[PDB]
């Protein structure tokens, strides 16, 4: 029943400005920290900004700091990202995301995204892709540059659609996530295992750490049929 | 009259508020004092709701002692210790 | 949104409530546990509002430790210790 | 102005029943424990009952326990003492009193009283029943406790016809509107009430009361007479 609708794109000049807005519905907006996560054209996921539940507290990605501003209207159930002094690096789909809890930096719900076109813990996903057939079994690996104390999330992303949260806290499956998905690991080494591969399972899989900011993502592991 | 559940809820919120304020450097040395008082008094560290702050709370010297890293996880126990205060544990 | 003055006020009231309940009946052992927890945790004893309970509080072994007899007087310090918790002192 | 008006008193037969009621005004009734204090025909002051601010908690004098019931209506700003199985010992003026704080057992304000006439422990020792002193003189009234009180001692002045009026609390602290000529000192068991430059309004009976351990016992009183 949760819904996030982002407006504000698209085409802009280098040095230009844009005002992205997110329209939340289906939950208590005032109880959650809200974030902005962007997907590059090379499909790399990157967290950009956070606004506290009340609005008084603000966090930014170092590269967007001093150019990007966050705001929220708890009465109007809306969140805004004011982008200025835009560079080429800023191009991508901008997703509005609600925090898993009040402020654990994992993204339980995302919006469809708004395209913005303009003209640190390392999360290592060994394999960019895996060619597997239906009914098969896969293990996607995720390595951290330092011990991330099981503070790890897994996202599934089909094309056209936004990323969907599968697992939080390295092991805990989300509601409506099938038994065939499993997450294990500790310290730096983590895995996402999918057994009895079904058709809906072919997608790009990302791991994300939420131990120390910036909340870094892995490159992804795209599961392709063959 | 005061209800146990609501007062525990309120104390936990007040703690979260102090924690968030203590983590950003300024005249918020009062918030740093409150957080230090809570951690020392309840033998705890961190917020179970505002878990993302943990690294910043550790880096701001708000948890010098007390083992919170159990098994392979750091568990933020202030919200539990507050519950225990109002429960009698 | 939660304000400092109202919380201490509420925590102090909750303490008084637990104290009164703890001294009236032996079979209100939850209230006795809460009071023991507050006294041990805050290194205090007694209510500054419900001062008449003090003797009964002492007789019910609710203050095993901590000196409260300052000069020729017994000072109920829980309300203060609660204030100190929310102020960031003690 | 804090006001307490008691009603209900009357002539009663032994074993009989009476329903005393106190009508409070001028303060936040819901914030105070309320009490019933009675004065015997031989003028001895005696605490009888306490009702908590909310009304859930109740305390009684051993001799009235199981025969007396206390209740309160915070909406109607009223307090009631339901007396049943009446004995001779119960005869006296019944004063309704508001606690000094929420629950410290000293009586900051008292009502005029209702007479209850029935048809046919820490000992607080006040050395002298009376003192014959002239105007302008100086007096020291002494009060001795059977046990340490921890300065938890009050002093009351009572002129005849009128109810007792609180002079000092916490052995030393004078109440507002109490003149500088009144002073209280002492510690542990031995306490004193000293009056300098005796004026005419000062001739009355003086009582000390302990509020350390229940029952909240009073002294016999020390009546100051002119010579």
């Amino acid at each position: 029943e949760v819904q996030l609708v982002e407006s504000g794109g698209g085409l802009v000049k280098p040095g230009g400005s844009l005002k992205l807005s997110c329209a939340a519905s289906g939950f208590t907006f005032s109880d959650y920290y809200m974030h902005w996560v962007r997907q590059t054209p090379k499909k790399r996921l990157e967290w950009v900004a956070t606004i506290s539940d009340g609005g008084s507290y603000t966090y930014f990605l170092d590269s967007v700091k001093g150019r990007f501003t966050i705001s929220r209207d708890n009465a109007k159930n809306k969140l805004d990202l004011q982008m200025s002094s835009l560079k080429s690096e800023d191009t991508g789909m901008y997703y509005c995301a609600r925090d898993g809890n009040k402020y654990s930096a994992w993204f339980a719900y995302w919006g469809q995204g708004t395209l913005v076109t303009v003209s640190d813990i390392q999360m290592t996903q060994s394999s960019s892709s895996f060619s597997v057939s239906l009914g098969d079994r896969v293990t996607i690996t995720c390595k951290a540059s330092e011990d991330i104390y099981n503070r790890l999330a897994w996202y599934q992303q089909k094309p056209g659609n936004a990323p969907r949260l599968l697992i939080s806290g390295a092991t805990s499956l989300e509601t409506g996530v099938p038994s065939r998905f499993s997450g294990s690991g500790s310290g730096k080494d983590y895995t996402l295992s999918i057994t009895s591969l079904q058709t809906e399972d072919f997608a790009t899989y990302y791991c994300q750490q939420y131990w120390s900011p910036p909340w870094t993502f892995g490159g992804g592991t795209k599961l392709e049929i063959k | 009259f005061v209800n146990k559940d609501q007062i525990a809820k309120d104390v936990k919120q007040f703690y979260d508020q102090a924690l968030q304020q203590a983590v950003v450097d300024d005249d918020a040395n009062n918030a740093k004092a409150v957080v230090k008082t809570f951690h020392e008094t309840l033998d705890c560290c961190g917020s179970s709701t505002l878990t993302a702050l943990t690294t910043s709370v550790l880096k701001n010297n708000l948890c010098p002692s007390g083992s919170n890293i159990i098994s392979n996880l750091f568990k933020e126990d202030c919200h539990q210790k507050i519950d225990d205060l109002f429960s009698g544990k």
